[PDB]
DNA sequence: AAAAATAAAAATGCAT
DNA sequence: ATGCATTTTTATTTTT
């Protein structure tokens, strides 16, 4: 005998669209302070 | 013996365990091949890709 | 052992919105100006 | 093996805003300067 | 008339 | 899961 199993596999990344949304929310970040002195 | 486990974080993993079952997906050097891991690829690759898109949308 | 593989990699175009809102703070900073000098 | 890229759409209305805010700081400018004839 | 040698059918085991 | 190779039992042909 041998053990000849198959494998399928379903896998994600979301590290970059992390880091969008960190690069987004610093952006509105800096409107709402400048909105603080308006 | 068809399994799974998530054996990563956003990653599971899909396994006929049975030893002679690669046998069966490919055929062999006296069977015609009876192929039935490949055809479930190519429904949940188009499930999967539109609900992610979904999630999204 | 044969693996068959679906990757899903996930992604946001973040450089226009970036792009729009630094539009805005550049704008309103205009008002500021006008009031105060 | 097979990978798919999966976009979300990320967006701002701007465009009006700088046309709304101008026109006040234009507003200002206008009666400030004026309330000083 | 007994029974050694043989091909065909059934059961156990391994092979992909 | 599907199949092939080896061993065992059997009915028939042949020799003694």
């Amino acid at each position: 005998m041998t053990e000849y199993k198959i494998k399928a596999t379903i896998e994600a990344s979301v590290a970059k669209f992390k880091r969008q949304i960190d690069s987004a929310v610093k952006s509105v970040q800096r409107f709402k302070r400048v909105a603080d002195q308006t | 013996n068809i399994r799974y486990k998530k054996t990563g974080d956003l990653q599971y993993t899909i396994t006929s365990h049975a030893a002679y079952s690669g046998f069966l997906e490919f055929g062999t050097r006296y069977m015609e091949a009876e192929p039935f891991m490949w055809p479930v690829y190519e429904v949940i690759r188009k499930s999967t890709v539109e609900e992610l898109k979904a999630l999204f949308e």
